[PDB]
RNA sequence: UAGUGAACCAGUACCGUGAGGGAAAGGUGAAAAGCACCCCGGAAGGGGAGUGAAAUAGAUCCUGAAACCGUGUGCCUACAACAAGUCAAAGCUCGUUAAUGAGUGAUGGCGUGCCUUUUGUAGAAUGAACCGGCGAGUUACGAUUGCAUGCGAGGUUAAGUC
RNA sequence: UAUCCGGGAGUCAGACUGCGAGUGAUAAGAUCCGUAGUCGAAAGGGAAACAGCCCAGACCACCAGCUAAGGUCCCAAAAUA
RNA sequence: GGUGUAGUGGUAGGAGAGCGUUCUAAGGGCGUUGAAGGUCGAUCGUGAGGACGGCUGGAGCGCUUAGAAGUGAGAAUGCCG
């Protein structure tokens, strides 16, 4: 099985409509204020839930 | 006088994959862009982060702009020179390989 | 005396592409597809310069029919009556009167009905 | 001079007519209704613009079916599944769902395009002599001569 | 008030102060022209020509002679290696209507 | 005469006809050879007589 | 892409056991004056600052098309069945070689690509992935016909010498 | 318009339709002839679509008119004549 | 040049007339106050096609007459990129 017809630019873009990344769960670190992923140790200050680790 | 650009040329990365990341940061404050790039694990994230930081450094040192107010006004990836390689496939034939490169440009304005 | 390709080919192809501006994707981007579409565009345009007169006569006929019905007559009866009455107003003008000057169209219809009666 | 009038949407006022189907052949009723819905009855007719009038069909349960159509005219519809052909007689449709009968008849006569379907939406069929559209102040339309 | 004049094998609605384009008239620009085949005069009242209104006329001035946008006739038969291209610009005369009688 | 006003006698020189240079010229594609057959081939045709 | 295969470290690289086959690859600028110094970056690469007439002439360097990719948006688009256009056309936007202007376009009518080969092809017969470049009736010697010029019951030189 | 003289060809796979025959089964969108038309090399209108059937031969422009075949209740122009 | 009549679908193919490209000869010109080339434009001619403006570009090129051709690409499962 091989493409009977080449994919046009519009169809290619349509198919790629859902081909994208996302960035979720970023919020201010309570200790230093730098953004961090929720439920993760802040990479800047090393704190989590108000304690250094 | 109000905006500064930085560019990384002939960077070894996929233009489409780089655009995936760039679409995130385009049109957002510098702090948000920095956080997004830092916490994005995709390879191109680090390169785009370096380019954006260089752009901010230029907007400050060269043009004495207000860093805290900066916003990423423009950002895009263009195709660069493509290195050709060959991978030997089955039954004695070869298949071409396109090792692609990117021109990553980031323009940041005062507001 | 060698004559290399030159720029005539580019000029001709760019002319074709400019004619093809406004087509969908490849049909305005690529020379071959553009030319193929431009030829069909010429064909359709030539045929439509004839079909347009048919279409507008048809529209005028329909509007005149509606106005005649409102005036108590059929299109065929109205046209026969006008021909008997020696009116040469054409269908374009009659439709225009029907839409814009209902009084004038009614006067024409009354004259046509009188001619039919006679 | 290119001066032929071309109607616009919204500038044409669409009026409401009431058509009584009592003892009227289905096809003739559908033809007159389709003409009215398309707007062929007004001089401002424009093929690419909706200019017709709204129609409320009453007493649809009394629509007339000449000959043996009541039992012999069969309406088919295919679910698109294999062997999925379903059929219902015109008489059964008239007795149970006359709205569907009249709507199908008028659909068959209207153009099969976006404009045709939008025009179709202006049709309202009601078995019996009462309709809920008094607010539109519809006027009765005699069709004995039109049919 | 307006009129309908039979000109150039066609019929044109005309009003005083309006410009009408017609088939080429053999009259110099800026000169007076008179259409005598008036088939209807409308307005407050309607005059019907049978076929022409008796003694009616429409007077205009030839503002300009010109040529319409080019029309291309390109006749070809597919698979018959045969095409023929032709251009056309139909001459026209613009007339400003001064008086309707 | 003047070298910048040369003019040959009328009908003395004609323009060579070039085939296979478009359909509208009347000798495009087949170049006037017809369709297939021996005579349509390069070096084709039978000996005299 | 011509011109030697070879304008350039070419019969080289490369391929083949061998005979043998056999490439690609020219152009900054007048002059390197080939970007001191500063900033981001590990570097690469950029932003300033400079040289320069020009740096979007920065060494992949004259020009820089098309395919292809991307960014921003003036208009349209999530009930529609579309050889993709043409004719008619509301609305929106903008104002040109100022022309009965331009872009887009709801909606309606019509409408099965180009080429080849066929009696007949939208064809479910063939060919083309797209763009760019190159790519096919020519020359020599003779035959014959048309046209033209010179001379004319005449016309004419060939080789050869200067 | 025919002749004649000379230069240049292409064509030698035809198809269907009507009518007259053969082969065939008085079958074939079959085959082979005669005769006329069309297609071939002919767009346009009709027959839904539909080379060969009916009407008719596009140099072009028109938002003019009359007709051919075929049609006039809606799709869809014209008679619910 | 005017008038009138008639004519102007077309494959194979015949005839005629033209557009464009490179170069040559002569004349007459154009160019760092910006050539060629590229790009955009709503421009002109019956056609091939011809100008005119903006931007880019950086050094050669038009026009008239005549002459010679490696003179026009969209298809060759064409070749190279
Ligand atoms: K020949
Ligand atoms: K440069
Ligand atoms: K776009
Ligand atoms: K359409
Ligand atoms: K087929
Ligand atoms: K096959
Ligand atoms: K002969
Ligand atoms: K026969
Ligand atoms: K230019
Ligand atoms: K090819
Ligand atoms: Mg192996
Ligand atoms: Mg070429
Ligand atoms: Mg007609
Ligand atoms: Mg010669
Ligand atoms: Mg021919
Ligand atoms: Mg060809
Ligand atoms: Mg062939
Ligand atoms: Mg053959
Ligand atoms: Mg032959
Ligand atoms: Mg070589
Ligand atoms: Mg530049
Ligand atoms: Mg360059
Ligand atoms: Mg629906
Ligand atoms: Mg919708
Ligand atoms: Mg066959
Ligand atoms: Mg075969
Ligand atoms: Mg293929
Ligand atoms: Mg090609
Ligand atoms: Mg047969
Ligand atoms: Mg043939
Ligand atoms: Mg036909
Ligand atoms: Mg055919
Ligand atoms: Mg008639
Ligand atoms: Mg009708
Ligand atoms: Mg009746
Ligand atoms: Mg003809
Ligand atoms: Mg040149
Ligand atoms: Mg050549
Ligand atoms: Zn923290």
């Amino acid at each position: 099985a091989v493409p009977a017809r080449r994919t046009s630019k519009a169809k290619k873009a349509k198919r790629r409509t859902h081909y994208k990344l996302t960035i979720k769960g970023l919020n201010a670190c309570s200790n230093c204020g730098e953004m961090k992923k929720s439920h993760h140790v802040c990479p800047a200050c090393g704190h989590y839930d108000g304690k250094d680790v | 006088i109000t905006s500064a650009k930085a560019t990384a040329k002939t960077v070894r990365t996929s233009p489409r994959k780089a655009r995936l990341v760039i679409d995130l940061i385009r049109g957002k404050s510098v702090a948000d862009a920095i956080s997004i790039l830092k916490f994005t694990p995709n390879k191109s994230a680090g390169i785009i982060e370096k380019v954006l930081m260089s752009a901010v450094a230029n907007a400050e040192n060269n043009f004495d702009l207000d860093v805290e107010s900066l916003v990423v006004s423009e950002a895009f990836v263009n195709e660069g020179p493509t290195m050709k390689r060959f991978r030997p496939r089955a039954k004695g034939s070869a298949s071409p390989i396109n090792k692609r490169t990117s021109h990553i440009t980031v323009v940041v304005t005062e507001k | 005396a060698r004559v290399k390709g030159g720029t005539v080919t580019r000029k001709r192809r760019k002319k074709v592409l400019k004619l093809a501006k406004g087509y969908y994707g490849s049909k305005h981007t690529l020379f071959k597809s553009a030319k193929e579409q431009v030829m069909n565009s010429y064909y359709y345009a030539f045929r439509d310069r004839r079909q347009k007169k048919r279409d507008f006569r048809k529209l005028w006929i329909a509007r005149i029919n509606a106005a005649a019905r409102m005036n108590g007559l059929s299109y065929s009866k109205l046209m026969h009556g006008l021909k008997l009455a020696e009116i040469d107003i054409n269908r374009k003008m009659l439709a225009d009167l029907a839409v814009n000057d209902a009084a004038a169209f009614t006067a024409l219809a009354e004259q046509a009905k009188d001619a039919l009666s006679k | 001079m290119r001066t032929t009038y071309m109607a616009k949407a919204g500038e044409v006022e669409r009026k409401w007519y009431v058509v009584d189907a009592t003892d009227v052949p289905l096809g003739r009723l559908s033809a007159v209704v389709a003409s009215v819905l398309r707007g062929k009855n007004k001089p401002t007719f424009t093929p690419h613009v909706d200019t017709g009038d709204f129609v409320i069909v009453i007493n649809a349960d009394k629509v007339k079916l000449t000959g043996k159509k009541a039992t012999d005219k069969i309406y088919y519809r295919h679910s698109m599944y294999p062997g999925g052909l379903k059929s219902v007689t015109a008489g059964e449709l008239r007795d149970k769902n006359s709205r569907r009968l009249i709507e199908t008849s008028v659909k068959g006569m209207l153009p099969k395009n976006t404009l045709g379907r939008k025009q179709f939406t202006k049709l309202n069929v009601y078995g019996g002599a009462e309709h809920p559209h008094a607010a539109q102040q519809p006027e009765v339309l005699d069709i004995t001569n039109l049919i | 008030m307006y009129a309908i004049i039979k000109t150039g094998g066609k019929q044109v609605k005309v009003e005083v102060g309006q410009a009408i384009y017609v088939e080429k008239l053999n009259v110099e620009a800026g000169e007076k022209v008179v259409f005598d085949e008036v088939i209807l005069v409308g307005g407050e009242s309607t005059k019907v020509g049978a076929p022409t209104v008796a003694g009616a006329t429409v007077e205009g001035t030839v503002e300009k002679h010109g040529k319409q946008k080019k029309v291309v006739t390109f006749q070809y038969k597919p698979k018959k290696h045969s095409h023929r291209k032709q251009g056309h610009r139909q001459p026209y005369t613009k007339v400003m209507i001064e008086a309707i009688n | 005469m003047k070298l910048h006003e040369l003019k040959p006698a009328e009908g003395s020189r004609q323009v060579r006809n070039r085939v296979g240079r478009g359909t509208s010229s009347g000798n495009g594609k087949t170049a006037g050879r017809g369709q297939k057959g021996q005579k349509a081939r390069s070096g084709g045709g039978v000996r005299l007589g």
